[PDB]
RNA sequence: UCGGUUUUUCAACCGGAUCUUUCCUUCUGGCUAACCUGUACUCCUUGUGGGUGCAGGCGAAC
């Protein structure tokens, strides 16, 4: 079970992420079985500026519903074995490329492939069951595009310690500056 | 029909910066406004600016500056010939100096000074003076 | 395009100077002879396999192609081994800066090698004139199906 | 602003700005799919479907709880009708224009309502050919359309 | 006039304005979670009806649909969302 | 604005409205100038030193000037709460 | 320096090469040019100052 639940298994830290799976199953009518049919593809670490880390676990995207269904607990009980750290639970896309006037026909590609759709997705997904309610994108008059995402006024509290953090995940992930915001 | 949506975007602007708000709301808003907008920005004559992710087609709010005089579009999408350029800055443009002309090339939306130096250009859209 | 028959004239027709020697054994019997045109087109199996003669075709006769290769949509199959493309242009009026949907039509022999439908582009060249009009010959009719094997909407 | 009247209306359905399931409404994605079919099965068509599901039961908008539409559902299932729904029914809609006119030979106003339904048919219809959901060459009229109907 | 910071208004205004016109549209229509006088059983139900609507099983029959918002069977408790 | 080598030319500099930004023209015989006194602890209103402002004609024409004044003072710290961002 | 001259201090400006979750139509062989190279190690300023050199292997230099 060390080796194993890793889709493709070489890292320290992917090893440790297993073991405390395998700690984790000692709970088992719940968290047992059900995370028995999960893989991480992998791990990414982002350094976060305050302290704290994050940690990027990838999912291969037939697992996310599942994963899902589990989550809040599932990252509690990881964040209580690794400490200081955040865990985000995030799924691997594809992001196929944009079709040039020469380049070779890609038997055309789906809007899921496309960049921006993968971007909305780990938007989504990055943050919690919270449910994203708007975006605005703000452009600033030097030329930094910010995104500006809304947050159910309901719920909350499970993302307040982990905001800081999300935005340096996207950051890292993507380029784009986040910023996370709740109405009154 | 909403047959372009440029031009729609450009109008409201016009308006609003004729009466003296401080901003507006564009209703549809495409890629191609975004980067009208930014190549105005660039040269300072709109302020910040915020597209809505609208779930659905886009939304644009403005912030003027009230350095806008006019924005105008220009009504087919003219194809233009570098030498065509100098024509249409002497027609559109209060000066030989200063303002810009808003052509979409290959290499993106420029303005026209941009297109000059970058020695391409293409079919117009706008302008800015 | 022909369409079965292979023999039916008042006259009898071969391909002018390939003969068939009656002597030798030879499963295949008759000779074809074909003829790669170039111009980075593949030629059709369907000469090669086929058994038609046709003096008009441009890889199962002398015709052969030079000088310019056009595309554009066909309209009309109407015809006995011909087609008529439409080869649709913008041509600008500069008083006005603006252009035309211009109409035109070329004549262009089809050679039995190609099963061409009305709507399909075709890649057509220029050669040696056939007759009157058509100084056109059917090089490449790239629509394959156009929806054809998947017409239905039923899983 | 309305393809036929100067009028100028703007009642419409409206869509909420989740994607995503909304939360609490809860059910399954099956459940919903066999509901569904069950429906079609009983001879509904994709709107009065969908409609079914919003009230009673716990749905939005199929899309949203299963993934794919109600059409495309019923695509896959092999349940959807031969003449699009919406066709169909302006279809009805002309032959029973045209079954008034039959009996009423003075109505001039009955006359021209039928005039501007088989304008919308035949601009239903072209649009069917094009995206190739009515065989081409197929038109849809007077005589035949009675036979088509049921 | 003049200056409206436009993207965060209140909801006062948001709730006066037509529920297309706003910014994020939103439908201003709920899911009644509806009880019947018969068995102990809560139905999602839609403020609006166009249909005739009976419970899980039983011909209780839930809300008669008028123009807007369904009128509700004379005596029925209900929730919301 | 300036001839080459430096040099100012282009006199009668105009004045912009603090409102909107649009020139206040020459013959501006509908604009304002509006004053407000730099203010202290008991009696004290400070001679000579003001808070200023210039209002272009055509947004007094129009009507809505009261509250573009009321922003205006909102951010030089001439009044709080008065006036909001949103309405 | 006997009105012009080029680098550093400096920018804007176009261009190219890149990795980023991102490929440029693809390989049969020419040709590999140089090192991803090391086979002996040293003429030599106490040494990564400097490469004549042949067996595994970068293709874009066409
Ligand atoms: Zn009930």
């Amino acid at each position: 079970p060390q080796a194993k639940i890793l889709s493709q298994a070489p890292t320290e830290l992917e090893l440790q992420v297993a073991q405390a799976f395998i700690d984790l199953e000692n709970n088992s009518p719940e968290l047992k079985a059900d995370l028995r049919a999960l893989q991480f593809k992998s791990i990414r670490e982002i350094e976060v500026a305050g302290g704290k880390k994050a940690l990027a676990v990838f999912v291969p995207v037939p697992s996310l519903a599942a994963y899902h269904k589990v989550q809040i607990k599932l990252t509690r009980e990881l964040e209580k074995k690794f400490q200081d750290r955040h865990v985000i639970f995030l799924a691997e896309r594809r992001i196929l490329p944009k079709p040039s006037r020469k380049s070779r026909q890609t038997q055309k590609r789906p809007r899921s492939r496309t960049l921006t759709a993968v971007h909305d997705k780990i938007l989504e997904d990055l943050v919690f069951p919270t449910e994203i309610v708007g975006k605005r994108v703000r452009y600033l008059v030097g030329g930094n595009k910010i995104q500006k995402i809304l947050l159910n006024s309901k719920d909350v509290q499970h993302i307040d310690n982990k905001l800081e953090s999300f935005q340096a995940v996207y950051n890292k992930l993507t380029g784009k500056q986040i910023v996370f915001e709740i109405p009154s | 029909t909403r047959t372009s949506v440029l031009a729609d975007a450009l109008n409201a602007i016009n308006n609003a910066e004729k009466t003296g708000k401080r901003q507006v709301l564009i209703r549809p808003s495409s890629k191609v406004i975004i980067k009208f907008l930014q190549v105005m920005q660039k040269h300072g004559y709109i302020g910040e600016f915020e597209y809505i992710d609208d779930h659905r087609s886009g939304k644009i709010v403005v912030q003027l500056n009230g350095r806008l005089n006019k924005c105008g579009v220009i009504s087919p999408r003219f194809n233009v010939k570098i030498a065509d350029v100098e024509k249409w800055t002497a027609n559109l443009l209060p000066a030989r100096q200063f303002g810009y002309v808003i052509l979409t090339t290959s290499a993106g939306i420029m303005d026209h000074e941009e297109a000059h130096r970058k020695h391409v250009s293409g079919k117009i859209l706008g302008f800015v003076y | 395009s022909t369409e079965l028959t292979v023999q039916s004239e008042r006259a009898f027709q071969k391909q002018p100077h390939i003969f068939t020697n009656p002597k030798a054994k030879a499963n295949r019997k008759t000779k074809r002879w074909y003829k790669n045109v170039g111009l980075g087109f593949k030629t059709p199996k369907t000469a090669i396999e086929g058994s038609y003669i046709d003096k008009k075709c441009p890889f199962t006769g002398l015709v052969s192609i030079r000088g310019k290769i056009l595309t554009g949509t066909v309209v009309s199959t109407r015809m006995h081994r011909t087609i008529v493309i439409r080869r649709d242009y913008l041509h600008y009026v500069p008083k006005y800066n603006r252009y035309e949907k211009r109409h035109k039509n070329v004549p262009a022999h089809v050679s039995p090698a190609f099963r061409v439908q009305v709507g399909d582009i075709v890649t057509v060249g220029q050669c040696r004139p056939i007759s009157k009009t058509v100084r056109f010959n059917v090089l490449k009719v790239a629509s394959a199906t156009g929806k054809a094997n998947k017409q239905f909407a039923k899983f | 602003g309305r393809m036929h009247s100067k009028g100028k209306g703007m009642s419409s359905s409206a869509i909420p700005y989740s994607r995503n399931a909304p939360a609490w409404f809860k059910g399954s994605s099956d459940g919903v799919v066999e509901q569904i079919i069950k429906y079609a099965r009983k001879g509904l068509t994709p709107s009065q479907i969908g409609v079914l599901l919003r009230d009673a039961h716990g749905v939005t908008q199929a899309k949203v709880i299963t993934g794919n539409k109600i059409l495309r559902i019923l695509k896959s299932n092999g349940l959807a009708p031969e003449i699009p729904e919406d066709l169909y029914f302006l279809i009805k809609k002309a032959v029973s224009v045209r079954k008034h006119l039959e009996r009423n030979r003075k109505d001039k106003d009955a006359k021209f309502r039928l005039i501007l339904i088989e304008s919308r048919i035949h601009r239903l219809a072209r649009y069917y050919r094009t995206v190739s959901v009515l065989p081409p060459n197929w038109k849809y009229e007077s005589a035949t359309a009675s036979a088509l109907v049921n | 006039v003049l200056v409206q910071d436009l993207l965060h208004p209140t909801a006062a205004s948001e709730a006066r304005k037509h529920k297309l016109k706003t910014l994020v549209q939103s439908p201003r229509s709920h899911f009644l979670d509806v009880k019947c006088p018969g068995c102990l059983n809560i139905t999602t139900v839609f403020s609006h009806a166009q249909t005739a609507v009976t419970c899980e099983s039983c011909s209780t029959v839930l809300c008669t649909p008028t123009g807007g918002k369904a009128k509700l069977s004379e005596g029925t408790s209900f929730r919301r969302k | 604005m300036e001839n080459d080598k430096g040099q100012l030319v282009e006199l009668y500099v105009p004045r912009k409205c603090s409102a909107t930004n649009r020139i206040i023209k020459a013959k501006d015989h509908s604009s304002v100038q509006i004053n407000i006194a730099q203010v202290d602890e008991e009696g004290r209103a400070i001679p000579g030193e003001y808070v200023t402002y210039a209002l272009s004609g055509y947004i007094r024409a129009r009507g809505e000037a009261d509250d573009s004044l009321n922003r205006l003072a909102q951010q030089d710290g001439l009044l709080k709460n008065v006036w909001s961002y949103s309405r």
